[PDB]
């Protein structure tokens, strides 16, 4: 059924790559290749606040 | 009052005494006025401050994010997460309400005990040289100047010094 005028679906995926590791992509089609990647260090804890209060 | 001093045999408090919690009202030929007992007042302030500090400082926490996000197919753990939050809310609320209720009762009795002790300390110093007349008041059978007055506040009243002066006056007031 049409969702935002689309009848096809796009399933997104993610993973974390540790230092000294390689990620390999292989496809004959139906692949959305990455363009930008983020290097990050997670901070333990913290959450997400959902409110209209300004910052 | 538990000890019967505050709102007991001392019917009311003094607004003329502003320098302390417990103290004295004296009267002699040199005049009259209000004074606060430094020793008993400071020892009660320290206990109350320790009481307030104990309630607050013993509560030590760490960094923590309460917020948890779940989808529409994770209702059970979402209900489990809500059950954890609600259970903590009920436990903390009941303890906090009862802690204030019980400690407020203890604090008022603590002031009652201190007032009673101060009266008895003065009573032990004067012995039969003074007559109890209620309202936490003493009447001296001998003249007591400013030096004699604060000597009771000091805690250094000389019973034998005025023992014979007061004894002679004791047997004449009562016919
Ligand atoms: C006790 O009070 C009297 C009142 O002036 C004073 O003479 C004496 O020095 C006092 N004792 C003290 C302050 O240790």
């Amino acid at each position: 059924p049409k969702v935002r005028d689309q009848e096809g679906r796009m399933n997104y995926y993610w993973t974390l790559v540790e230092p000294g590791d390689k990620i390999t992509f292989e496809a004959t089609g139906n692949l959305v290749v990455p363009r930008y990647a983020f290097a990050m260090e997670r901070n333990a804890g913290s959450g997400i606040i959902i409110s209209d209060t300004p910052v | 009052g538990l000890f019967g001093a505050i709102a007991g045999f001392i019917e009311g408090g003094w607004t003329g005494m502003v320098d302390g919690w417990y103290g004295y009202h004296h009267q002699n030929e040199q005049g009259s006025g209000y004074a606060a007992d430094l020793k008993s007042t400071q020892n009660a302030i320290d206990g109350i401050t320790n009481k307030v500090n104990s309630v607050i400082e013993k509560m030590n926490t760490q960094f923590t994010a309460v917020g948890k996000e779940f989808n529409h197919l994770e209702k059970r753990i979402e209900n489990l997460n809500k059950k954890v939050d609600d259970g903590f809310l009920d436990i903390w609320t009941y303890n906090a309400e009862l802690l204030v209720l019980l400690e407020n009762e203890r604090t008022l009795d603590y002031h009652d005990s201190n007032v009673k002790n101060l009266y008895e300390k003065v009573r032990s110093q004067l012995k039969n040289n003074a007559k109890e007349i209620g309202n936490g008041c003493f009447e001296f059978y001998h003249k007591c100047d400013n030096t004699c007055m604060e000597s009771v506040k000091n805690g250094t009243y000389d019973y034998p010094k005025y023992s014979e002066e007061a004894k002679l006056n004791r047997e004449e007031i009562d016919s």
